[PDB]
């Protein structure tokens, strides 16, 4: 399709919403043109949602405790409010991670003070001291605890930062006050930023005064990899073949007192620069820290992401960088040639949340497979600025995408894949098209580095490849 | 590494030796771990039954829930209706959580909208976000009908649903005669079947209430059919096959198992299926109502039998032998129809299935949880097959209905070693598979976790988990099996008998160690 | 020692300190066992490709064979007619050991007599066994028909089945006019399948080679449906479903669902349902007969088109997508029915399901056993599901039937490491699963020692066995499975990949060394 | 009822039958008068069955491979002939034993010649031969081989006697010919008869000349004791605490070596009197060994059964004995207590083979329990000689009961459990009645010895008092 093509599509599509809601989708819809570079020309995001069209953007406090805090192991967080924000989150996102359940890392638990019509009512903090001390009792091991808030918690006037400050000087303990009200914000991005905020005022600063951390020239730290299928995992491995040493985890697999010791790092390596780069900034600003975005998805993005982390470093650092990559130079060079072919010219459209769809892109490209499609439920006019160099021309972006919206723009595209959440894989199996989810892997990977470049290919091909796919209209019709 | 003709994934991926070295290097410099012994006494603690004394302590803390809020059982209670849009007036977090978790135990798609209450909408309530909704949602999706309920923030803020609604008909956002039945379901009360029914409620008060006068009961020669919460397929399926068998007239008022089953033939269905308007505007003019989950319809129960002014009969959830025989009875008074020769064959085969299968069944200690109807249904079609439930945990059970299962359970030898836990999670629940260990836990893909935990003591006190219940995440197509009537009771028995055998199997395969008693014939 | 509250049975009692002292001394003082480590060395050996050559060399010895021999397969068939009684002409081991065999997998009476052919009937014949059985069987037992089929004794003697039956009337043993069809069925050939094919044929052939003279083709507008040998009652039952769904004619001939399903109410029914003889008689009047298991209905194929002329279409076994597609076309194709909106509605579920589990069912190895028809049907649905079948084993197989499952293979890719062999036993099928090891079996109770036989190498090297097939003897009620059509296929989907999700959950139970995988979401 | 009720019973049922099956089938019912003991006056047994009425009595290949040779560990057991026999009869029966399954032990093993029609025209001598040199190749930890003959082997003049003595002496291998073929005899008898001859003829003399077997005068062997479910275990610990040294146990968990070891024991203690008679009286006849008959069936019948056999030793044998009894007397105690109450004055019919119709009448009336009906299978006239004083006065006896028979007689007397094998199981079951498997103990066990009475009484009363007999009518029928 030609960009004549896509705008008359993208018309035709809004032709049947009401005038207001028309005229807010128009903004958030575009064809893209490389040959421009800024968002405030083509799309605008980090907008609210139209009500009932069907978004399926999530709320702060899943951008809060199911993102940034949820994935720190040694750490209790609790649901503060209702049952159920906290049931719906309960390991539903795979931030993988070694430690002993229940014992020393609790990510798969759900901890929840269950408001009932009287904490409503008449408040919910004594309840919150009480639990705090019931988390002490039953969970020694813990090496601090994080207060999510529900929704009700800040329409209620409910103070959960005094009984943090109170409780954790009572029991010396790093007790962390999350204002992540689901109602605030517009979707998991401000979700980010409060988690953000949070680790600032209440972690990150615990080690200022502490010099006994042996430091080395070396010293680096992921932020904003949580660890999805191993990712965080499959990264660190590269990065220690380089000669680096990862002094911390954010946040997947991550404890608390790495994310105490990122302070006493030389670079911090930012993969999703949504979520995290208010902390890295932050770092930057007090510490003195320089960041830097990378990319480990496919070899191509992975290859440029080592040599530019080892450019930070000194000669040795490029040696080990070069030996990295002649060492798994032939592994992802098999992988290309096993599944390529099998690839070759597949049309794929992506609609993930704030960082990947953009970040894929170049592993689809190492598959010979073109990305026709891309769009963010959360992202910023930054993140909007990075992607237009990274599609190609006359493709379509979409902000914050109804599900009417995308559904009619894989009528008329016609994917040969499309990469999303759980709530669209099934319509669009149902249509006939492969799916994969883009957010858990599809209870497969990882996919970051070379290791997961391997998996990422075998999984695009058996699905794309699959013979199911040829079956789903009857012979007989 | 990789090898491209053996890909692995992060199991058994990070098993490797490389993997191994990275992560010990990590945990070692900058974890900061507490030591493994200590790790491995506080496990060892947290085993005990000074640990169970502290844990069934618990006043303020929850731990592991076995328990949604109200708005998930409106949404699931809305898509049983014709061309129905689940519309959760509040915050749209809410919906996308509702909407993945119904994916996940259905692997199907779930319509639901919000109209995305922010910030400002907490200060001067939800009444544009209502009307901008009713008129987006219907304009876009074309429901025949938007059935509303609310997240904890609208009902936190007290916004006026029907206000709402009225003002968004009187302004021209949607048309006067559109129905748009309602429901507050705060999630602060009760748990997501309390939604159901307050969901139920409201749409059967929306089509109902307002015209009584012409309404005369048995007029139309049917039964209505209030299934309540449900997530089995099969028992949508069963209940009308049996109706059907028996030439019983019905009416099953919010059945969306066609929608939670749409083909998969090269088109998506937004909607399949569900109860039509007609049925229920004609409800009222049944013979009777059958509430198939009593114990979290009480509010459906009281409009049915205070306005429908239908004397619903007292029936338990029709789950095992006893109890679906009582509901047959009812149907065939009720009706006028006699039990056909079909379904006696049927209980006849049940029956056969329990002499086949007792003495592997007889005496085997489970530890079970869920919802309270559920749960007492397996607790009666336990005791029926000489089981002993040892521990029943209902999270969202109430005094009366442990009343009830407690009687249920002195009517039987079987359930001397039972106790009844409400208000009680699954942390309590591992506390007590931990302290007094029964053979097998039933419920959801929650106990996969308590499985993991007891299998770190050992080997001999793992506690297996048969995954029975909602939800269930880790196998595929459960949600079309059967729990209802004897159907679902022989799927119930199938089930049960074969993991006794798996188990003692698994137990028994050490070769020259325990597989004297490996044998093929059980 | 036992403790009165907590009896221990076989397993674990052996397992105290006294019976394992016990045990040791016996071993040690008058056993004379082989020492453990050259007990292990040998088994090492037993794993390896050496062992595998030299165990696929063998002329002579069968070991654990995957076969049953004819007379079953003839009592299997005579057991689907209405009040007929299977009657073995021979020895009446056989007769004890065929309705042990029935009853194990079944857990239902089997009812079949013997004649007591003893040590001086292998000199002058068993004549007077048969006229006295004859006349003592219709007295006692009460049969509407007797069917007739041999042991080898009586095949190996020489005896002449219809001059002996022919003899029992001339003398006034058995009424002239009373149905005693006859089948010699061999057991030095074939097996058991193709003992029911043999007694099928003699059915037929006694109930309508005489009387074709007034037969017209399609005159009762219905179509023969043979099953063949088939141990699920829910194929039986899926397939008269399917027709009914249709509104299609039909006429199953040799039907034993009933019999072997009969309900526990309080009486035995000897006989129950069955192919009625008015029905057998008038299957030449059908418009066509459908073969469900053709490679095992040769005989019968050549009967019903050289004698009934119906033209018998070349379908495979209606099993998984693509035949239970090409069986309900060629049933629309004869009587003129078309296929219903149901039908579709259920192909387009399994399709859903398929997508919905294919990411964890593509690529998974798999060694199968069992029946022709009945393997190249699963080699077929698991090559649509992207599985790898490995290993096929038909020990009862045929040259031109490897010749089709090797063509069928041949048109998919994911049959290239695909090896069929015929011939072989479970023996042969260890060592290909040691040394070329599949991730999952698919076969009857018999691999379940296989199984045990590869978690004696290692945990790494286990093998589940997946239990589909003939005979099921250590699991309850599954022979109420399907294993035809959609049903069957949706059935035998959720198996496998359950099967699947279940070992991967058991390999990531370990907590902190592989439960990072243990994700509650699969 | 009464005597003259039952023998009323008798006729009624009778008199269905053709006048040549009535005449027989009248010899082969009794009422029992245990005042009367001659089996010469009442009951007929060891005859052939009548045609077509539906006999439970299996073949002599079933009483030579699966009863006496099977359970042998340590050999292999070739089934001669047609695939059927062989795998109708592979581990059908629980004789279980300890090894290593396809290296030192085969008992589940199916071993066969897999007869076709050019073995069955044209011979099998070669064809044996062959596999013998395939055993040996593929299996070389077996003890021994058996080649147990089917019935075409007797009928198409295979000489299976000189194969086995060829091959033996060429491998320096036992190898024994039995000639167990289905047609010969009238039941699984005169399959014992054969089996016990080839064990005289070909095993029990190899170490005749051989004495360096360290002998005591506590030596004694286990004969006719199967290992059903561990029964033979749950027996021999018992005499082990006695102060007895048991070398052999035939054939449960037996191996070559100890049947070898048998003729150096001072006592042989016989379980199975209808099995291994024989072989008894062989041994006793040879090598003056004295055999004894006990049963270790229920407490009172174990407690004279071990009084009786440390009273052939000296005084320390019987201080022993009465150590152990005073031991076991509180479990077994305690089994009572707990499940007498439960099973007092129920009624009971038996149908099993050769022993147990008898030998388990003391374990249910130590459970308060009463034998109505008892009637074997394939017994002698010994075996009810020896039926009559175990039996009450006016109970029903019968012998190669026919199906119908046993159906009308269980109508009649309406007993409240039933204990036989699968073939009666689920029809007994469908009446409504409680049934036990009498021969594989319901997949249970063991039932000998004071452990294995705990089971059985554990298991009667399961089985007679679970709910679901109270289930089989409709409540609206
Ligand atoms: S944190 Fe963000 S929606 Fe950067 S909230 Fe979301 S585990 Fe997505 S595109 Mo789920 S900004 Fe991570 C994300 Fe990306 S949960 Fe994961 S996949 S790279
Ligand atoms: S050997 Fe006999 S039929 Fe004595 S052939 Fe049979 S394992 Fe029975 S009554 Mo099955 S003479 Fe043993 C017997 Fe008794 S197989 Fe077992 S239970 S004590
Ligand atoms: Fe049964
Ligand atoms: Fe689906």
């Amino acid at each position: 399709m030609s960009r004549e093509e896509v705008e008359s599509l993208i018309q035709e599509v809004l032709e049947v919403y009401p005038e207001k809601a028309r005229k807010d989708r128009n903004k958030h819809l575009a064809v893209n043109d490389p040959a421009v570079t800024q968002s405030k020309k083509c799309i605008i995001s980090n907008k609210k949602s139209q009500p009932g069209l069907m978004t399926i953007r999530g709320c702060a406090y899943a951008g809060s405790k199911g993102v940034v805090w949820g994935p720190i192991k040694d750490m209790i967080h609790i649901s503060h409010g209702p049952v159920g924000c906290g049931q719906y989150s309960r390991a539903g996102r795979r931030n993988y991670y070694i430690g002993t359940t229940g014992v020393n890392a609790f990510v798969t638990m759900n901890f929840t003070s269950d408001f009932q019509e009287k904490d409503i009512v008449f408040g919910g903090d004594k309840k919150l001291a009480k639990l705090i001390d019931e988390v002490e009792t039953l969970f020694p091991l813990n090496k601090g605890i994080s207060v999510q808030s529900e929704c009700p918690i800040g329409l209620i006037g409910d103070d959960i930062e005094s009984v943090s400050k109170v409780k954790g000087a009572e029991l010396s303990k790093t007790i962390v006050p999350v204002r992540c009200e689901g109602f605030r914000g517009v979707s998991q991005s401000l979700g980010h930023h409060i988690a953000n905020d949070a680790v600032r005022d209440w972690v990150l600063g615990k080690r200022d005064e502490d010099t006994t951390f042996a430091s080395t020239p070396y010293d680096v730290a992921i932020i904003g990899d949580y660890n999805i299928g191993g990712d965080a995992w499959s990264s660190r491995i590269l990065l220690e073949e380089m000669g680096l040493r990862c002094v911390a985890q954010w946040s997947g697999d991550g404890s608390i007192s790495e994310i105490e010791l990122t302070p006493k790092v030389k670079l911090n390596l930012v993969h999703c620069y949504r979520s995290m780069n208010y902390i890295s900034r932050h770092m930057e600003e007090k510490y003195g820290i320089p960041w830097m975005e990378y990319n480990f998805f496919g070899p191509t993005k992975t290859i440029e992401s080592l040599r530019a982390i080892a450019a930070k470093f000194d000669e040795s650092i490029q040696k080990k960088c070069e030996e990295v990559i002649a060492k798994y130079k032939p592994e992802w060079e098999a992988v290309v040639a096993k599944y390529r072919p099998r690839l070759e010219g597949k049309r794929v459209m992506l609609y993930i949340g704030g960082l990947r769809p953009r970040h894929v892109i170049g592993a689809y490209e190492d598959l010979g497979m073109e990305v026709v499609g891309t769009g963010y439920e959360f992202a910023h006019n930054d993140d909007y600025d990075r992607t237009m160099k990274e599609m190609g021309d006359s493709t379509l972006l979409y902000d914050d995408v109804t599900g009417y919206e995308f559904e009619e723009f894989v009528k008329r595209i016609k994917p040969d894949l499309i990469g999303s959440g759980i709530k669209e894989k099934f319509i669009f199996q149902k249509m006939g098209i492969p799916f994969r989810e883009m957010h858990s892997w599809d209870y497969s990977g990882p996919y970051h580095g070379f290791d997961g470049f391997a998996i990422f290919a075998r999984d695009m091909d058996m699905t794309l490849n699959n013979p199911c796919w040829k079956k789903l209209q009857a012979p007989w019709e | 590494s990789q090898q491209v003709d053996k890909i692995k994934a992060s199991y058994p991926l990070f098993l490797d030796q490389d993997y191994k070295d990275m992560l010990a290097k990590k945990r070692d410099g900058f974890e900061e771990k507490y030591p493994q012994d200590k790790i491995d006494e506080v496990f060892q603690w947290t085993t005990t039954k000074e640990y169970q004394e502290l844990n069934f302590q618990r006043e303020a803390l929850t731990v592991n829930p076995a328990k949604a809020c109200q708005p998930l059982g409106a949404v699931l209670c809305a898509l049983g209706f014709e061309k129905t849009m689940p519309y959760v007036h509040g915050s749209q977090g809410c919906v996308a959580y509702f909407r993945s978790y119904f994916n996940r135990h259905f692997r199907e798609p779930v319509s639901c909208v919000s109209d995305s209450m922010t910030e400002d909408a907490a200060v001067f309530g939800g009444q544009q976000n209502m009307k901008d909704g009713l008129q987006n949602c219907k304009a876009t999706y074309k429901p025949d009908m938007i059935a509303v309920s609310t997240t904890c923030m609208a009902e936190v803020i007290g916004d006026d649903l029907n206000a709402f609604i009225n003002n968004s008909k009187k302004e021209g956002f949607i048309p006067d005669e559109f129905p748009v039945p309602f429901a507050h379901t705060p999630s602060f009360v009760g748990s997501h079947v309390t939604g159901w029914d307050n969901m139920f409620e409201g749409i059967a008060r929306y089509f109902t209430l307002k015209s009584m006068d012409d309404k005369v009961v048995g007029s139309n020669k049917k039964i209505n059919i209030v299934p309540g919460f449900e997530t089995y397929l099969g028992n949508f399926r069963v209940i009308k096959r049996m109706l059907s068998e028996m030439g019983v007239g019905y009416s099953l008022l919010s059945d969306p198992e066609e929608v939670l089953d749409t083909p998969a033939d090269g088109q998506f269905r937004m909607y399949a299926g569900g109860t039509t308007q007609e049925e229920m505007k004609d409800a009222p003019n049944a013979l009777n109502t059958v509430l198939l989950q009593p114990w979290h319809l009480e509010k459906t129960k009281k409009f049915v039998e205070g306005t429908w002014k239908h004397e619903v009969p007292k029936l338990n959830i029709p789950m095992g032998l006893d109890w679906t025989d009582e509901f047959l009875m009812k149907v065939s008074e009720i009706s006028g129809q006699p039990i056909p020769a079909s379904l006696t064959k049927e209980r006849g085969r049940l029956v056969d299935m329990m002499t086949d299968s007792h003495t592997w069944l007889h005496g085997k200690r489970f530890a079970l949880w869920g919802d309270p109807d559920f749960v007492m249904g397996l607790v009666k079609f336990l005791l029926e097959l000489g089981c002993e439930p040892v521990h029943i945990l209902c999270h969202n059970g109430n005094k009366r209905w442990k009343k009830a299962v407690d009687a249920i359970l002195a009517a039987s030898p079987y359930g001397k070693n039972a106790t009844v836990y409400i208000g009680k999670d699954l942390w309590h629940l591992r506390s007590l598979v931990f302290t007094d260990k029964p053979d097998f836990m039933i419920g959801n893909s929650y106990g996969k976790f308590i499985q993991r935990d007891t299998l770190h003591k050992g080997k001999e006190f793992e506690v297996p988990l048969i995954r029975i219940g909602f939800p269930i995440f880790d196998r595929h197509h459960l949600h079309r099996s059967t729990t209802l009537g004897y159907e679902g009771a022989m799927q119930i028995l199938t089930t049960l008998v074969n993991s006794i055998l798996e188990r003692l199997d698994e137990e028994t395969r050490g070769m020259q160690a325990t597989d004297y008693n490996h044998d093929l014939v059980r």
